[PDB]
């Protein structure tokens, strides 16, 4: 219903995950319910938790977050993953949509525009009065 | 005992509405969007209480933005997170 | 506009940037992405008025800007008791 | 853990306290608000909430009617009272209409939290 999304937060930076939960956290929908700080942990935590949707970095340690968009998205291609990261090159930006990704915000981002980002992919669906 | 009636008595309802607010817990800095206010106008009548003493200053804290120095920092040091 | 961004080429900046401490360079990063200077103390482990000292240095250091002043207010017991006074009109 | 929390009050400025308070933690999503007792039975049989905080003073119906309504219409709700009211046997008629808990306002925050993670523990 989209009303509640369950969101899990992937990067090695602990400040940078820290800044992805004060911005989710004053939204009404926005539930962060795992955080992975290198992308292996961030395939079996989706793997086991199932979010709607994972903010993803990839520079990161032990496994990247192309790679562990991709492996994430073969087992659950349902999951939305958007990439939350500082790498601007064009060339692994077509290779994060290639992998799966939904979305792509490159840091440094400011808050409504990563909210903007995953209101897209999860909107504010309406019934009719 | 005279002096507090009138006072609670001329407390408009934004002043009602925030001493609930800071006795809740709510900071006085998330104020203004909890009541639809100017943070300016919240602020003018935070100095209206503490003059007639509903309420203390217990600590006065900056709002900030960065400067276009602040920006080019912020952009340059991002790699960091 | 983008003046600033060609003003502040790669050599100036790192000069300040290599200044800049751990910390300084957190509050900047968060400070950018929207988060008030109102709300790191809470998410930095810091307790308010170093948050406020560093806040300061920064705008010394030229970094931040000072947008408006916030005060940080408390009930007197006096407002305490308005409050359980006027507690029924909510 | 993720509680579907409504809230029910005919004062907006304290459903909007309610709501600010619960906004901070990860857990609690406000997913309906009902200003008097009547849209709160009906609301809560919509949303199916796994919360509802409940005034009693209330225009329409009050909140001992609107739990006791919603308790033997939907138990698995838990119902927590936030109000002014502290006579005993206002409460007493809370706590047997079928409410969990009870908060009486003014409440701190920490406590409006502590009702409710008692009725859904980390
Ligand atoms: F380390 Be992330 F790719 F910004
Ligand atoms: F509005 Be009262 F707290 F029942
Ligand atoms: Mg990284
Ligand atoms: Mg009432």
């Amino acid at each position: 219903h989209h009303s509640i999304v369950k969101t899990m937060i992937v990067d090695d930076s602990a400040f940078m995950r820290n800044i992805l939960k004060r911005i989710l956290s004053t939204t009404n929908k926005y539930v962060v319910i795992g955080e992975a700080a290198n992308g292996a942990d961030a395939i079996k935590m989706a793997e086991e938790l199932q979010p709607d949707l994972i903010s993803m970095d990839i520079v990161m340690p032990e496994t990247d977050g192309i790679t562990a968009t991709k492996a994430i998205k073969e087992k659950t291609p349902e999951i939305k993953i958007v990439m939350c990261t500082s790498v601007d090159q064009e060339q692994k930006m077509i290779d994060a949509v290639n992998a799966g990704a939904d979305g792509y915000i490159v840091k440094p981002f400011q808050a409504p525009k990563i909210l903007e980002q995953f209101n897209k992919l999860f909107p504010v669906l309406f019934q009719g009065p | 005992g005279d002096k507090l009636k009138n006072e609670v008595e001329q407390l408009a309802p934004e002043e009602q509405e925030i001493l609930t607010a800071i006795y809740t817990g709510i900071t006085s800095l998330e104020l203004p969007g909890m009541m639809g206010m100017d943070i300016d106008e919240v602020e003018k009548v935070l100095e209206k209480l503490i003059d007639q003493g509903f309420l203390d200053l217990v600590r006065i804290r900056k709002e900030t933005d960065l400067t276009e120095k602040g920006r080019a920092v912020t952009n340059f040091i991002i790699t960091n997170f």
